[PDB]
């Protein structure tokens, strides 16, 4: 029943011995890392999901194009009323750093309509303190801002009023479902997760890969880094957050996977859906739509020893037995090594302990000479 | 009752199920102790355990260490050579002469 | 220009018996510059059918203050909490 | 007459006509990043380059 699939796999080429000009990937690849298409051949249903960082011009464009061309029966966008209101009354932008410079007010959206009790009260310091931490470990700059929507979103609503096709408000990055789901979870604390998230690189490999990213971050801007953000980085990210907050990953990454996909496979018009979605739901989703309508990608069956090339080796032993017996047949003596090429990791060179192979169990044994020059032919020839 | 071979060195004579064996190990090992990296990557015979651009990790292939020692029941000299992939890791357990 | 001795005396075409049969001895061809190795660590064991190079290279040389600076506050901050907690107590 | 601005458009043809600089030959990369990454300059700027 369960299709275990890799969702999240950010590992690129590990067989390839990479480096020095010789990279395991393209990292840009534009207008390809955000937009997915998929297949629902029972109802035949076509969705276009989109992954926005909501950073970047040129893929607003290319979304704005999109919907204008696709024509889609419904298009489902990950905002909600209050940003739209805002994002409306906004008008003569076109490109995103005019965009950016309402970046407070579209933030004003993040609306909690949560109580004055004594334990929301509580609740919304224990969650405005975790905010903060994590946001320092987040460490965006102004004009990268995954979870504030933007131009792509604005130009996706408007498209799809032109044509008066109906628009599906997902809600944001944290909405009311989500807040609900975080007071579920107590693990909310701002000191412990400091002492989380500054032990979450626990090996130079993170770290490395942590430096990098951030690197680029600080060299190309929001809009250059946005386009140059594929699967592998998205699952990267998904599982840096992961590490930094499992439960809260848990909460915002997986669950609300599972609740775009319930939206987009059964709440709604269909026939045609444009779902622009956040980044890093794109796995998840796609994931998902692709196990409910079985159009996964056919399988290839992995055989861990089938890129070993078992031959070689026994060819290698078996030319080297030969040579051994062969040389020490015209030398009149027997082999010093038994080892095909010296390497430095038994140090036998120098040492007492020899790599003689010659294994019998009694006078009888026929594997007595297996070995020994005296196994070989005056020919010879491998066996007597 | 299945009697264990009389013959030793039937490690070495099997080179097939002596890598098997080594991508197992080191598969479980490298699942539990990082699970975040290698839980959705295959683990076959030309798998490295080194970033991109070849520097490796000492705490991996520790790792990697202590898990070849308990399925082999050897003791790796961790000074001489550091396992990165899984060639090296079949090097040392082929090399090594008590191997089971 | 070699990086790897094996790759240098392969096949070498500028050894003194051409030279001399052309006699132009130029001073950038010295063989004290000729190879030099990658100050990486680089050792062999045994592949397949031959020898194997592995490099192990642990960590990089060309970090800047920045990232000594920002992996130390979390250091600093408990040097902080720490001196104040043995002053309060 | 060696004028200057002439001279200079002069050295800049010659400079890119060497063949030295041919973007064929190079696999253009972030070098600053400890993984070896693809350059990942903006589209607008890759064509600008
Ligand atoms: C809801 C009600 C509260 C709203 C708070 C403000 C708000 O709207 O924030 C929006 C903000 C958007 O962030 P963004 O889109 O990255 O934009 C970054 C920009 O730099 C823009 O960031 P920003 O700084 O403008 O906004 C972040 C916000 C965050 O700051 C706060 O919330 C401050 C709260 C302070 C309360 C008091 C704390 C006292 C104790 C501290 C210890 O900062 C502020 O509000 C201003 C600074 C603090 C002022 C008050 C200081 C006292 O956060 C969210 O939408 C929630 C994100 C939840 C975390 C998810 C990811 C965690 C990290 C995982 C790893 C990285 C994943 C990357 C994925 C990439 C592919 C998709
Ligand atoms: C006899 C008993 C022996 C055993 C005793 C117990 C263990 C002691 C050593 C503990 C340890 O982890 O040492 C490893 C440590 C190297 O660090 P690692 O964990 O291997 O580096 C991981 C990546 O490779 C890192 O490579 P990456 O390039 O990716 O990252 C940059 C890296 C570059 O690598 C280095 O800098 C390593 C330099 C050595 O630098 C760092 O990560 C270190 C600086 C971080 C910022 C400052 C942190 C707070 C400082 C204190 C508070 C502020 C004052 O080695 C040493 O501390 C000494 C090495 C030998 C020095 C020359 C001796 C002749
Ligand atoms: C703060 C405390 C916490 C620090 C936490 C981070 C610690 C790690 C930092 C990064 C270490 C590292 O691997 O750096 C890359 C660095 C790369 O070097 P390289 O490119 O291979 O150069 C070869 C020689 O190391 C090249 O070596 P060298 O012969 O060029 O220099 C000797 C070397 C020896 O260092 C060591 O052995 C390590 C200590 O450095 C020193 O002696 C440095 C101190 C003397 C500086 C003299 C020049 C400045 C004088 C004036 C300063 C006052 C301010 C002037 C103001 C002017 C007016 C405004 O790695 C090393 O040097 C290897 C050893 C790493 C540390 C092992 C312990
Ligand atoms: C030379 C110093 C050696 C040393 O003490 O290393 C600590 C050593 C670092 O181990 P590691 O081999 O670097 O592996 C951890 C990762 O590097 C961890 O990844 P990372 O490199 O990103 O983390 C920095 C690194 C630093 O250590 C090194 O780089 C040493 C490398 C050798 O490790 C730590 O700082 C971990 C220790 C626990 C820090 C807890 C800090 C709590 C307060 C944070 C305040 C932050 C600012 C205010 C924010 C307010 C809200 C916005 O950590 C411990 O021994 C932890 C002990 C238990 C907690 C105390």
């Amino acid at each position: 029943m369960i299709s275990a699939r890799a969702v999240h796999r950010f590992l690129r080429n590990p067989n390839l011995e990479t480096g020095a000009a010789f990279r395991a990937g393209t990292r840009f690849d534009p207008f390809k890392n955000t937009l997915t298409v998929l297949k629902d051949p029972q109802n035949g249903r076509t969705l276009y999901l989109i992954g926005t960082t909501n950073s970047s011009t040129l893929l607003a464009n290319r979304t704005k194009d999109l919907v204008q061309k696709e024509k889609p029966d419904a298009v489902f966008v990950q905002t909600n009323k209050e940003w739209w209101n805002l994002a409306k009354n906004i008008q003569d932008v076109k490109c995103q750093q005019e965009l950016n410079r309402y970046n407070d007010l579209l933030s004003q959206a993040y609306t909690l309509s949560l109580d004055n009790t004594i334990r929301n009260l509580v609740f919304k310091a224990k969650f405005y303190s975790w905010l903060f931490v994590i946001n320092w470990f987040k460490a965006f700059p102004d004009d990268f801002h995954p979870f504030i929507p933007g131009l792509e979103m604005k130009f996706a609503i408007e498209e799809a009023n032109k044509q008066n096709i109906p628009v599906v408000l997902g809600g944001l990055e944290v909405d009311d479902v989500t807040l609900s789901a975080l007071k579920v979870e107590p693990r909310l604390d701002p000191f412990s997760q400091l002492y989380y998230g500054y032990r979450a690189l626990h090996n130079s490999f993170w770290r490395r890969e942590h430096f990098d990213n951030y690197a680029t971050l600080d060299v190309v801007g929001g809009e250059a880094y946005a386009e140059s953000m594929d699967r592998f980085r998205t699952n990267w990210f998904v599982k840096y957050f992961e590490k930094l907050a499992p439960y809260q990953k848990k909460i915002i990454v997986d669950q609300k996977d599972l609740d775009l996909f319930y939206a987009l496979y059964r709440d709604t018009p269909g026939k045609k859906i444009v779902a622009v979605v956040n980044q890093w739901h794109v796995p998840g989703i796609e994931n998902h739509w692709k196990s409910a309508t079985n159009t996964h990608e056919p399988l290839k069956a992995i055989n861990p020893i089938g890129d070993m090339d078992i031959n070689k080796y026994m060819e290698s032993q078996l030319v080297n037995d030969t040579l051994r017996a062969f040389v020490s047949k015209v030398g009149k003596t027997e082999p010093a090594t038994w080892k095909n090429y010296s390497t430095i990791y038994h140090k036998d060179n120098y040492e007492a302990e020899r790599v003689r192979h010659v294994a019998f169990v009694d006078h009888k044994d026929p594997h007595m000479y297996h070995g020994l020059p005296q196994d070989y032919d005056d020919n010879i020839k491998p066996k007597h | 009752y299945n009697f264990p071979e009389y013959r030793t060195g039937g490690v070495q004579a099997n080179p097939g199920i002596t890598a098997k064996r080594i991508i197992k190990c080191i598969g479980e090992r490298l699942r539990k102790y990082d699970p975040a990296r290698w839980e959705n990557v295959p683990i076959t015979f030309k798998t490295h355990f080194r970033d991109e651009n070849g520097y490796s990790d000492v705490a991996t292939s520790i790792q990697i260490h202590d898990a070849l020692e308990r399925e082999f029941g050897i003791d790796i000299k961790d000074r001489l050579a550091l396992v990165t992939d899984v060639e090296t890791a079949f090097y040392i357990v082929m090399s090594h002469h008590d191997p089971l | 220009m070699f990086r790897w001795l094996f790759l240098y005396w392969y096949n070498s075409t500028d050894t003194p018996s051409a030279i001399a049969k052309v006699n132009l001895w130029s001073y950038i061809n010295l063989r004290l510059f000729k190879a030099r190795l990658s100050s990486s660590i680089a050792y062999y064991i045994l592949g397949l059918n031959n020898l194997e190079l592995k490099k192990l290279k642990i960590f990089y040389k060309n970090t800047y203050f920045d990232y000594i600076y920002l992996k130390s506050i979390p250091c600093l901050f408990l040097i902080i909490f720490f001196t104040n907690l043995y002053l309060f107590l | 007459p060696e004028d200057e601005g002439i001279e200079q458009q002069l050295d800049q043809q010659e400079v890119l006509l060497s063949g030295r600089y041919d973007p064929k030959l190079y696999d253009f990369q972030e070098g600053y990043t400890k993984n070896p990454e693809d350059d990942q300059t903006s589209l607008i700027e890759k064509k600008a380059f």
